[PDB]
């Protein structure tokens, strides 16, 4: 059969996944000890896509934890589900990070890439035939970008025939905390654009705005943000693990979103977001879900695509629906804003229907978007580099490691090509 | 959570909102409380036997 | 004897296949166990089932179909269903990988190692069959799996067996609705491959299937259940001649000869006149006339075509039920006298009537009516070319800017074969008006 | 055989259509279920109902009428009535939007997508009919939806079926009572559109009907129920010749030929003589003599026209009940000797007599009398021109001050169509004037 | 089906709408919690005209509350039926009003229109087919004037094919409290006439007089006055929601009431008004209803039309009555005062019969009239505007926000044109 193996990288991806596996486990109903409580036949059915079998009915998560710093993993192993997580999968370095990209990409990685490669192939040999791999990390993450860029390069030649799913969070546009953060962006996204086939784009500021809008709870946890994004990743994965007349394979999807190779960056979209009173104030009806599905406020990924247009739209629906309300609703939105699509392609909707509702709500969905709204994103950073490369701030660290500004010249040149590329296709 | 409907409000909820078991088929207000002895007999008029 | 083999490719083509056998087991009274009550119908497998089922000395009616798919979920799900004991597990051929909507991937990458196993089923079913008039193919044009796999196998069954009929049935792509933009790739790929090997293709469209549900059935949300029940009734109606008899008996061999005018074009249209809700027909009457007014009514066909935008050449009506020829020929004569119906003058007569006394029955827990006088309409018109005319302007722009081509050439293909179809579809379209023009 | 199709347009004209069909189900004894008792009158649908009801082998009487309107309030409510099971769901043509009393809005904005539906009913009613002598149209001049929609529908039925009769029954506008001031607008629009296509129009007015209620029926507070009962009785009597027989039988075709003198003017007046309260008829006696004096009494007419202000052309007298020609032909001869009865000398004879042995029965819960001998007085007189003469001096005023013009031109119309109607009306009056001149 | 969505604006309309809304619920019998206690089929049948239904038998009002001051809304939210209204529907700004027309019309409204137009188009997408909009506000109210004049312009271009009902109250002629009010009125009524199609004219001085007249209870609450005006609006809406051969559509009525485009200003008229002993001293008969219905003392809107004449009169009757009594009563008034209508149009009466009596009484009616009694209204303000425009009092404020005397010139010039226009067509 066809399975999925995950990699968690960067200290964010440490917090990202840890919420994400607990989302999966509780949905499937396994206790914190690991003894599955048999309640649903279908969740016992397609658990093998992500978990292997240990003795006594314990399903090992087939993911490998990689880091450099103890404390971040110290929390997750001491966390609620660290026991189900594998110390064998806990690979780490005996050094600190410094949030320096070159150190993790040239210095610290060298003595750790060997171990992680030997690890990942061991689970690769353990399982039979993948769809591909997925990664939780950050492009703005110091150790996450540094390690992943190395690993994505090495995994390409090892298995160039599978799916290179990448889940990276974009830092806050207004403030990046890390001051050398844009430098990390160039070094990451430059290599990302070739090796990857799929990329998810996530921003925390929108997650903050989502909290003010629908959460309305003033003071959240970052784990709440982890919970929100895990719901987003879970929805697209419910496609594979659950029945219903929907075609779920990522390549079944990827060919449907990607008209041209350079299109790797995609924006997500989620389904009903509710407030304190709206739960009992809402008639859970197909129109208002789809209306709330296509809300510029329900946007959460990077920014508003109103400034641009839509390349492709793909939303997968979870609940007890029928083939016609999805049919009529697209016509309504198609006629609503017909001009805001591109005249290059008409009818860019790619819908899947999952009949297995979630646990806690019945009628749900998930949306993945590729619009013409990424320009401002790399435009925003573009002024930063043209500024901070004018006199080369913070240069002596990386140059001391063995960095040369020539590497920066092509990295920006590659992106400015993408600047025109995204521009030219739509404009 | 609350009850799905008041005991006398189902019919109009089904009529105004077709989601009576998803967006289901509703007839007119007249037939809402009527008895329905229809599903057993036939539809065609007859076959004229010469 | 008088038997055939059903083929169900792609999980789109299997839930419909499940329904028809669910329907088919009803009129034969087949219990979900697989055996009759103490009554006497079993033997050397020779009774009403012998044309459909294979109820050998074991007493279990073995369906004469293969349900082949490349994604195991639903086929294993239906293997957990109600009649799974009847169904043979390796007649329920499953696959472990999909084609990603790609015709060629399902045509080249994986179909090679699977069709041989399918061929094993075909020959081992062929040996137990006696007359085997032909094959019944259920598929789809915009198939994530149905498109690519069907093409290769329908070639292989053609090359070894070029002496028998092959009956194919697929959903036509919705003219203004498309779940994806891959279908204009694979569908036109399927058309050019099939035409020189396909025998007689029948298309249908789900929008109009939905449209009729809230027109006369008065159903504003049907489901595949009803959707498969409708088409299951359609395939049931055409197969009643093999099951039972009537005033005259006709066969698919007659259907092919008398429907297709000339080679290439073998694309007639199907329709069922007595489609009506439950409560309606109870307080009215249906006879030959109004259903004939209903049958040829331009809004009653499941394909988005205006007959007044084309011209008729063939029309086959299949009167299932008890009707006398008197009102039959009288009605069609009035239909013949009708001026709006513009048949091509190349055919003075174009009416093929099939009479079967058996009344069409209902399905338990169903939505159809319980009718004795019914007709299935099999007709072809030149008001169909705009469908391909719709598809070509859909295709021509996209080929110019070559979207998703990296996906296809990435797995080893090129553009020459894509080039072949556009003049081939141009070949299809120029043939249509030339036979259209007098 | 002998049948017709009734048309009921306008939420004014929908309750009256119910009452007549209610009245109709009384005399033939239809139980509200839809079937007779165990007694045998059902069959292939050929008995007293066959001219009005379509009681097929299902045993359910189907009225051969279509109730069309544009507001769902009343129609759904009458669909919540008592005989709604008899009524065909979508012969009850409902609507979702109104014409706002605007003729053209009900003629142009919404009429397009509804006439196609009703035409389907008409042809699917026409096909099952056999003789279909004509059509029975119930409407109103001051029609919020009656005016615009009837005018458009009466076009296509005229152009597609110009060989059959068309019966127009409508309430005439009240002379001095006006519920709306756009009523003169649409009314004159209807007349100029209908004068050249309508076969025979028959007008009634409410006020005199109310005046009758408290003069002889002795009701100072009646209702539609009694009002619709009286006109329901009126149409029932004229259809008795279709229902039952007499010494001789007359038909609407004879009515058309013998009533309208010349083209254009086809506007006679109907009056029913035995309109008397129940207890009065008991201690009195009815005979042909006194009832005929009553029918020719000037105040007996339901339309505000003065017989000695005009002159008589035609006269129809439908003697439903037990009468003999002897006293019949004697009384009319005395009328010929009567001097106040001033007919036009162009017609030495203008009397069309129709006898029907069937006595007019009472209706349960009704207010009529126990009639054994009855008549409807159908006649045309020159005394009618004043009504349109009332209309024009009404109409000429606001047209000079172009009241409400922005509304009608706002939805897309102009004054030329308002212009044409006035000389059309002028044409009728001068036509009415010349024919009055010897 | 054809529905209606309500707009609640101005610090007055903040009061009226709740009183209006609670009456309708009490008319239909819904408890304050929102769980309809089903007792009448017809009110159950035709509640869809104004309300949507949530989960569990909860009719959500399709009304929009907008203001700037929280304390009013908090009082409204803490009202008997605030739980029935949605926090989604509670939209407001982050500033105090100050009772300035232009601050809400140019400054504050600019960043608040985006929110409300999004809200009103959300509810527009929620409903299928609309008759139009109704707006409850005041013409002398600063916040209602600024926002109302803004939104009426905006709603025109988005849906110019619906009913733009407006419900405004005229401030007291003897004293306007607000001394800048004649500026506020002149500005608003300028913008109103072009954008509106219906306008309800109500003045409170008549309401106090009526309290002395039939209420007789000396000291009422303004909410009781709201209970009076709401009954007027309830009755005109009973036409649409209730069965019976009455032609209910406002367009059905508008073309009947409106002879020409500029006629937007109209007066209400209500039926039996009864005092302490007269409830059981009244012989409730159609003649005496019509007498009290056509009483110059029953006038409540602006003033006595005795000074002028009657252009269009239309009264809707509610109860178990018959055509003939309303017909004879109709012909009595024609014979009663034949000279006090206009020779322009005879038979200027429009009648509609609601067979469904109210809850609390059986014989009832509502009257809508367009008489020639509005000359005194704007001519009053004419002397007001001229004297204050004579020496530009209180002007430095409006010059501060960005206004000029030139806007005033045309607004009154437009006002003067309508002064003449009403004058010529009657006099
Ligand atoms: N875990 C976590 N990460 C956050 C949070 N907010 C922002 N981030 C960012 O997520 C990024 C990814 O973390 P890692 O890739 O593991 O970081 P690193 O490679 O160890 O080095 P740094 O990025 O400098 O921290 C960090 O760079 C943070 O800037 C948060 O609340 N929790
Ligand atoms: N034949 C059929 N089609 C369906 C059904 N339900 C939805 N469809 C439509 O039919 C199409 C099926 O085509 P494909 O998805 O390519 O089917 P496939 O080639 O077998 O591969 P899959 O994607 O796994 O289903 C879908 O795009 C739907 O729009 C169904 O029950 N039967
Ligand atoms: N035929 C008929 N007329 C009635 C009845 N009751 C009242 N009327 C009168 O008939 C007129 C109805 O005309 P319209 O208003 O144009 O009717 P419509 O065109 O169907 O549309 P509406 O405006 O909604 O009624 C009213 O003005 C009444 O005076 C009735 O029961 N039957
Ligand atoms: N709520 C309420 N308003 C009243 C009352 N009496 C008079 N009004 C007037 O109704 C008007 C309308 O209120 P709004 O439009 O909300 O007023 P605003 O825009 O906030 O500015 P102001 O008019 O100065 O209050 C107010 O201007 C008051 O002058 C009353 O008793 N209650």
């Amino acid at each position: 059969m066809r399975e999925i193996v995950h990699l968690q990288a960067g200290q964010c991806g440490n917090q990202i996944g840890a919420k994400f596996w607990e989302v999966i486990s509780d949905e499937h109903g396994i206790d914190p000890t690991g003894t599955y409580h048999g309640d649903s036949d279908l969740q016992l059915e397609r658990i093998n896509v992500y978990y292997n079998e240990a003795t006594g009915g314990k399903y090992v998560p087939r993911a490998v934890l990689v880091d450099l710093e103890p404390g971040t993993m110290d929390s997750v192993r001491s966390g609620p589900f660290g026991q189900i997580f594998r110390p064998d999968n806990f690979v780490f370095g005996q050094s600190g990070a410094g949030n320096n990209w070159a150190k993790g990409h040239y210095t610290e990685g060298a003595e750790l890439v060997d171990s992680v490669l030997d690890v990942v192939r061991k689970e690769a040999e353990s399982c039979d035939c993948l769809q591909g791999f997925q990664l939780t990390h950050s492009l703005g993450g110091g150790t996450g970008s540094g390690m992943g860029t190395l690993l994505i390069s090495k995994i390409r030649e090892e298995y160039p025939d599978r799916i290179m799913n990448t889940f990276s969070v974009v830092p806050s546009p207004k403030v990046s905390d890390t001051v050398v953060e844009p430098y990390n962006a160039t070094l990451s996204v430059h290599q990302l654009v070739e090796n990857t086939d799929e990329t998810y784009c996530i921003d925390n500021e929108a997650l903050y705005d989502i909290c003010f809008r629908t959460l309305k709870l003033t003071t959240p946890t970052y784990g709440d943000l982890n919970h929100l994004v895990s719901a987003t990743m879970s929805g697209v994965t419910t496609c594979l693990r659950f029945p219903g007349q929907l075609n779920a394979d990522l390549r079944k999807l990827a060919v449907n979103m990607v008209p041209f190779p350079r299109l790797h960056f995609f924006m997500p979209g989620f389904a009903p977001l509710t407030s304190r009173g709206s739960q009992q104030y809402r008639a859970l009806t197909v129109p208002e879900l789809t209306q709330q599905m296509f809300d510029a406020k329900n946007m959460m990924a990077a920014c508003d695509p109103r400034h641009g247009r839509y390349l492709t739209v793909a939303a997968v629906f979870r609940g007890r629906m029928s083939m016609k309300e999805v049919d009529e609703q697209m016509l309504n939105v198609q006629n609503k804003n017909s001009s805001y699509f591109v005249e290059w392609i008409p009818n860019n909707v790619k819908t899947a229907v999952c009949d297995i509702p979630p646990r806690g709500l019945k009628m749900s969905a998930t949306f993945i978007g590729n619009s013409t709204a990424i320009q401002e994103l790399f435009k925003r950073i573009s002024e930063q580099f043209t500024a901070m490369f004018r006199r080369k701030a913070f240069l002596h660290w990386y140059t001391g490691e063995g960095m040369d500004e020539m590497e920066f010249t092509e990295a920006e040149s590659n992106m400015n090509d993408l600047v025109s590329e995204y521009q030219q296709y739509q404009d | 959570p609350r009850l799905m409907t008041p005991p006398e409000a189902k019919k109009y909820f089904n009529f105004r909102y077709p989601p009576a078991g998803a967006e289901r088929v509703f007839y007119g207000r007249a037939n809402d409380p009527q008895i329905a002895p229809y599903l057993t007999h036939g539809l065609r008029s007859k076959i004229s036997i010469p | 004897m008088r038997e055939c083999i059903s083929i169900h490719v792609g999980q789109a083509g299997v839930q419909i296949g499940n329904a028809c056998w669910e329907l088919y087991c009803l009129e034969h009274g087949i219990q979900p166990d697989g055996q009759m009550p103490s009554d006497k119908t079993i033997g050397g497998g020779d009774d009403s089932f012998n044309t459909f089922f294979s109820e050998t000395g074991a007493g279990k009616h073995v369906p004469r179909a293969v349900f082949v798919d490349l994604e195991p979920t639903v086929v294993d799900e239906v293997r957990t269903g109600t009649y799974r004991q009847l169904f043979h597990p390796e007649q329920l051929i499953t696959g472990k990988e999909d084609a990603a909507n790609n015709y060629a991937r399902g045509h080249y990458t994986i179909g090679k190692e699977i069709v041989d196993l399918v061929l094993d089923r075909i020959r081992k079913l062929a040996d137990l069959c006696t007359g085997l008039q032909g094959f019944l193919i259920f598929h789809s044009f915009g198939g994530g799996t149905g498109s690519g796999f069907a093409s290769l196998l329908m070639e292989r069954l053609s090359v070894d067996y070029g002496k028998k009929s092959k009956l194919e049935f697929a959903i036509y792509p919705a003219p203004q609705v498309s779940t994806a933009v891959v279908e204009p790739y694979n569908s036109i790929l399927t058309t050019h491959t099939t035409l020189e090997h396909s025998d007689c293709a029948f298309m249908v469209d789900n929008e109009a299937i939905y449209d009729i549900c809230r027109r006369n059935l008065d159903i504003e949300r049907p489901t595949y259940t009803n959707l498969n029940r409708l088409i299951g009734q359609i395939v049931s109606s055409i197969t009643a001649s093999l099951r039972f008899d009537g005033a005259l008996n006709v066969d698919l061999t007659e259907f092919q000869t008398n429907l297709v005018p000339y080679p290439r074009i073998h694309f007639p249209l199907a329709t069922y006149a007595p489609v009506i809700s439950a409560e309606k027909a109870y307080h009215e009457q249906l006879s030959v006339a109004e259903i004939t007014n209903a049958c040829f009514e331009p809004a009653n066909q499941m394909v988005k075509c205006d007959p007044r935008h084309g011209k008729y050449m063939a029309c086959c009506m299949l009167y299932r039920g008890d009707v006398v020829p008197k009102d039959v020929n009288a009605a069609i004569a009035t239909i013949k006298t009708k001026r709006t119906i513009q048949f091509v003058d190349w055919c003075p007569t174009g009416f093929k009537v099939g009479i079967n006394y058996q009344p069409p029955t209902v399905v338990p827990g169903g939505d159809l009516a319980k009718v004795q006088r019914a007709v299935c309409m099999l007709s072809n018109t030149t008001a169909i070319a705009e469908a391909w005319a719709r598809l070509d302007h859909k295709f021509d722009l996209m080929y110019a800017k070559r979207a998703f081509v990296h996906w296809y050439v990435g797995e080893g293909m090129e553009e020459g074969e894509f080039s072949e179809a556009r003049e081939d579809l141009a070949a299809l379209e120029k043939d249509y008006e030339e036979v259209g023009v007098d």
